């Protein structure tokens, strides 16, 4: 009996996911627990049909629905699927941005180990990457620029979401001919946002339109993941679903100044007895925390589930 | 040698569009009717949508999305695709072929 | 707006109404001797890379235009059809650089270009040394469409977008019209591989001769012989007839040999001298 | 699993499913063999049309029709379907009731494994849970009280069915305003049956009406699966269909005292040579059976097909 | 059953027949000054949380009620309609606690409450210390409807259901009627945003003034100027007029400025204290 | 809301249910505030103007109950035009042709 599993199953019992109105036209997909391969070609017509599947049939470690709309979302033949438009997506990953503290180690002896196995214990090595709130700050600056471009240059109404782990998703609901844009036409928008072929406007005014004012406000291109925007058939991590690498909620950011990166992003109440793998002092959900190897410690569920899914240790019981 | 031709007789497409079909309405829209209405007859981009929707709802059991038809029209326009030959239809999809032939026999 | 300068405004049907009714272009092309000769002149001028005369240097410009499209359709050479629409748009470019604003916006309205006048946009560059003004705006979705096949000068990241609209000056409005015409011509040639053509009108535009006695030795016996077939077909490949419409001409005969001849792909050389006249 | 198909296909050739009278208003759905995605939005007007589809086009591992009535059962959009009432459903799972014997193991090496995969063979672990007949007995007590509440308090006429695996389904045909009841109003009914907000009537008479007598007859709330009752739209497992986890018949229980949990619930005759994964002694359809790892064994088809679909081994041939 | 105590029994049309015909309430409301003022009294009493007088303390009881509904409809404050329908139902409660059974069953029959007398039900609790009797029964499907918006005390699991019927005493029959009335009042206000209202009768109920001289300089030239337009609309915003009906009074003009004035989103002769 | 009463009084053809679902029902209940049964009989009376076809009373009650419980507001002719053009064009022409 996986204990993280029960947490996830309990959240999905009552959680209300943000689902599109034409729900039956999307392909749903999920990565189950203890299986590295996705289940796809799922289709549901109501949030209740979906909730039954997640809670009784296949509990999701990661949950997605397609940015694209299909006539037959469950068909495996692509021409059967009948692609009929997709939403415009952007994904800002703090990969390129900050480069964080990372530690590879053996979960049995607790030593820093470069290799993929440990010689003594003959166990595979885990890696822990420390997600600081300064990283989320830099990420949050990027999506602020992106919302500026999409609103002022393109006239669109984007929605911002916490990715659940290391950044933000920007999604534009578009229902007209905007949804029918080529993958090629989306690469033109992607390169505009990234400032790839944008000329420097060396001596302009900050109030100039488009990239003229923006370049003279000191702003340059937005570091997005281009392949996310180019793929017409991308999988959107569902808002209010749980990110299987953190246990956090994919949360709408309705005001890009009120966003704080702390435990409130997790929906888990109570406390968990947590068993660390190493003696480490790191920042976890905006709070510096000291863990001691092999020394059980009672912490909140949010912090325990997070540290578990980040390979720092194991949640042993719930109170 | 000189440049060889291909074909020029597409009268049956107009007959199938005018009467209707039963089972293979979408495979006909995708591989024949759309490519013909835009890249052979060269009708308006929006008029083809209005014609293809009128054609599909003859048997009426089923539904086709306006968004899908615009998508197919844009895709055949950008790639210059030409409608399938009655022989190529015959090798690949006998279910569709026999449904078309019955509309051809019925006149 | 001068139809004499821009023939593609009027449809071919709307011009054939000047001549009573029922009389299609096939009729007027046999009466008139000048039309076919003028249409070949343009094609020959684009084959060597020379300028094309504006359609104002023609007494009936509309007819010269369509029979230039219909002649290109008959040759069925896309690599040349591309060259023509290219060259033909260059000719139409210069005419646009002499047209007033009121006329430029009407042509674009007829080419389905959704470009309009808007609140102009001024901004200074390089500490007010450079000035830049733009008084035409297109929505960015349309702009991405209109620049589908265009070079990097039109790439979206090099443009000025505000609230969803790309802003252009007059030289850019013209360059888009010039590209819209390069497309309208290629789009106007496809629906000319539609109707059948009285194959003398076909062979008139092709400038052909006749078919010699040895071939008409065959359209009579309806059973022929053996070597009377190997040469009847190896000739038919040299006319340029398709694989389908050939078996329909000689009915009530063997189709087993129709296969082995696709794999081939008085007078001396009887048929090939009386057909491919160097004229 | 190629042989299991033939068994099921043979049963559905002659079986007569209990189908509602307004058959053309129901959405049919089924899970085919070897496919994690459901086939749904089917509609049939006769038991013969359904028979052709199941035998020639798509053989069901699980077969359902909707508790809801629709104008367009085959429409994929929910509002297109035009819901016009749905039946009242209850589902009694003997999960919570009995607490059974469970074994997680690797089907290749045959060892007890805590994890979801096995180290050696690189295969995911299967789980076998032993379904005893005392378990079905406890389940039967719950539905007995449930029929009492529905008949005596609500005045309804419920039908009881063996779920085909681990419990019973109770279904009330109601066509008036009972069919139009909210999920909110259905949650009120669900909580009444479960005794959630029912006060203890400490010194009343056993012959008192409603929950007054019932609480003084020693009976408290019924352990149902509330989300099955709350959901306005649900898939009813068709009576007389086969449950793909056991091979048993979804069987009408006309008398709640005569129900015995044994091989008579399975329709499979003959014997099958069965190859166990582990050496185990368990109760199977009320009859204890002893299996030896990797040692083929001749047992009844009913017991073999059952043990197959319960992950204990593979049916290798039919006798 | 006293119409003077429960005005909502008789329809508005059946009351307008005492005064000839064709005369709707909009007409009769201009003659009387006391009616509109009495309706103002109730609204001001619900804004301050005071009891509401029973409608028998009025000379024209039916009319005072509808003009209180019509006043509430014109003010168009939903958060106030809530307080009123609450307070108004609270007032009607007391009148119910003085009514006989046949009258209580008559009111419920007129509110589409399917509540009846039936064979009573007695049972003892705590070894016959407590006794409980119920002589009214509702079908459980109707009961769930009538308790859609009610507290936990009305939750179905706390009731006594037998053979499909929930059993209530008289005090519970009353509590359902009182809630059925709190709903009928909100539902009776919606069909009063239907017809147009003579905008003096509106501004009488609204306690407004007139439109000043500075405004009527504009209703003449039909073309105006620039600052004559920026201010012409910023006035119309302060009355509370909708976005649609503004462009319809000044026809033949620019819609580009209709945008720039929505982005904004003499005055003393209107906001009279 | 004059057009809703005008469309309800005359009738429609193609989008009668999308009009009942998103406009007519929400208007008769959440703006006009009529009796629950008066809306059902009116929506049936409205639907059977083209007279070819059938709609179930159980579905209409379902639509009425759902907009009543959720306070749904009828679609604006602005929303009708952007999102469902087939429905819009049927409404606008019944308004132009009278
Ligand atoms: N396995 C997967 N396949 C396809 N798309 C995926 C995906 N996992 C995530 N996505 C989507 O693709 C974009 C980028 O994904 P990733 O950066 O790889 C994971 P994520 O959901 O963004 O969280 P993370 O980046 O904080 O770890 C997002 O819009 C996300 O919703
Ligand atoms: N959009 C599409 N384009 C091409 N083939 C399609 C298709 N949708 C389905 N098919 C193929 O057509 C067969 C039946 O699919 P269907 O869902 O019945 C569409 P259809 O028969 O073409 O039209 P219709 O049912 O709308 O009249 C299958 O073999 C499927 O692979
Ligand atoms: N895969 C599925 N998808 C949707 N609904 C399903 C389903 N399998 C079963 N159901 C329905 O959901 C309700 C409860 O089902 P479950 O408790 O999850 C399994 P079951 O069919 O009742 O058998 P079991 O509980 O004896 O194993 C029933 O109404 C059943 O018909
Ligand atoms: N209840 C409903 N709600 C929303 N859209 C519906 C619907 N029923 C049908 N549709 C829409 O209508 C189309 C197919 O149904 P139709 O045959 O047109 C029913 P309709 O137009 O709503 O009423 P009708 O009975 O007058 O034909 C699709 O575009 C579908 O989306
Ligand atoms: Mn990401
Ligand atoms: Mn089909
Ligand atoms: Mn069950
Ligand atoms: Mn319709
Ligand atoms: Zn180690
Ligand atoms: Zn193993």
């Amino acid at each position: 009996t996986n204990l993280i599993k029960s947490f996830f199953r309990n959240y999905y019992l009552n959680a209300e996911l943000e689902l599109p109105k034409d729900m039956e036209l999307r392909e749903f997909a999920l990565q189950p627990f203890g299986s590295d391969t996705y289940v796809r070609h799922l289709s549901f017509s109501s949030s209740e049909e979906l909730r039954d599947y997640l809670v009784n049939r296949n509990l999701p470690l990661h949950l997605f629905y397609s940015s694209a709309r299909y006539q037959l979302p469950s068909a495996r033949n692509m021409e059967e699927k009948a692609w009929m438009g997709s939403d415009l997506l952007f994904d800002i990953d703090a990969d390129h941005l900050c480069k964080l503290r990372s530690i590879r180690f053996c979960p049995v002896c607790g030593n820093a180990v470069v290799s993929e196995k440990c010689e003594r214990d003959n166990v595979e090595t885990l890696e822990y990457v420390e997600m600081t709130s300064e990283c989320i700050k830099r990420g949050l600056e990027q999506t602020r620029n992106l919302v500026e471009i999409l609103e002022d240059d393109f006239g669109l109404k984007p929605k911002v979401y916490f990715s659940g782990n290391r950044g933000f998703h920007v999604q534009v609901d578009c229902y007209g001919n905007c949804a029918l844009l080529d993958s090629d036409e989306r690469k033109e928008i992607a390169e505009y946002v990234m400032g790839i072929g944008v000329p420097g406007y060396p001596g302009g005014s900050e109030n100039a339109p488009g990239w003229v004012g923006r370049k003279n406000r000191g702003i340059n291109g937005v570091t997005i993941d281009e392949q996310v925007t180019i793929d017409v058939k991308r999988l959107i991590r569902i808002p209010n679903s749980l990110h299987g690498k953190s246990g956090l909620i994919v949360k709408r950011v309705p005001n890009l100044d009120d966003f704080e990166f702390n435990e409130t992003l997790s929906p888990f109440t109570g406390y968990t007895i947590f068993l660390p793998y190493i003696t480490i002092e790191t920042e976890v959900l905006g709070s510096i925390i000291k863990l001691n190897r092999g020394i059980p410690i009672k912490i909140k569920s949010s912090i325990g589930i997070y540290l578990h899914l980040r390979n720092l240790g194991e949640v042993k019981a719930y109170v | 040698p000189p440049q060889p031709k291909k074909s020029s007789d597409y009268s049956w497409i107009e007959k199938v569009l005018e009467m209707g079909l039963q089972d293979s309405r979408k495979r006909f829209i995708l591989y024949v009717a759309s490519r013909y209405l835009v890249n052979v007859k060269g009708v308006n981009e929006d008029e083809a949508l209005q014609t293809l929707k009128e054609f599909y709802y003859k048997l009426q059991s089923g539904k086709v999305y306006e968004s899908w038809l615009k998508s197919v029209i844009n895709g055949v326009k950008k790639k210059g695709l030409l409608p399938w030959s009655l022989k190529r239809i015959e090798e690949r999809d006998k279910e569709m072929y026999n449904e078309i032939i019955r509309v051809l026999k019925n006149s | 707006l001068d139809v004499k300068k821009y023939p593609f405004i009027k449809s071919l049907d709307d011009e054939l109404k000047k001549y009573g009714g029922g009389i299609t272009l096939t009729d007027l092309l046999l009466n008139s001797t000048t039309l076919i000769d003028q249409a070949k002149d343009r094609i020959q001028k684009t084959k060597s890379g020379d300028e094309l005369p504006h359609y104002v240097s023609y007494n009936e410009p509309v007819l010269v235009f369509y029979t230039t499209l219909l002649s290109l359709a008959i040759l069925n050479d896309v690599k040349l059809i591309r060259r023509y629409a290219y060259a033909e748009a260059k000719q139409f470019r210069s005419l646009l650089h002499t047209e007033n604003e009121e006329n430029l916006l009407e042509i674009s309205k007829l080419l389905d270009l959704k470009i309009n006048r808007c609140d102009p946009i001024k901004f200074y560059l390089e500490k007010k040394r450079r000035i830049i003004q733009k008084e035409f705006c297109v929505h960015f979705i349309d702009y991405l469409k209109y620049t589908k096949d265009l070079k990097e000068d039109w790439k979206l990241s090099g443009q000025i977008l505000h609230k969803g609209y790309v802003y252009l000056d007059k030289n850019q409005l013209i360059g888009l019209i010039a590209e819209s015409i390069k497309s309208k011509i290629v789009e106007m040639i496809r629906p000319l591989n539609l109707k059948e053509i009285p194959e003398k009108l076909k062979s008139l535009i092709e400038r052909r001769g006749i078919i010699p006695p040895c071939i008409e030795n065959i359209l009579a016996k309806e059973k022929l012989n053996e070597e009377e077939i190997r040469t009847l077909i190896t000739f038919y490949i040299d006319i340029g007839k398709g694989l389908s419409g050939i078996v329909s001409i000689m009915k009530k005969y063997n189709v087993s040999n129709v296969e082995d001849l696709y794999r081939k792909y008085c007078n001396v050389k009887n048929p090939l001298q009386l057909y491919f006249l160097s004229n």
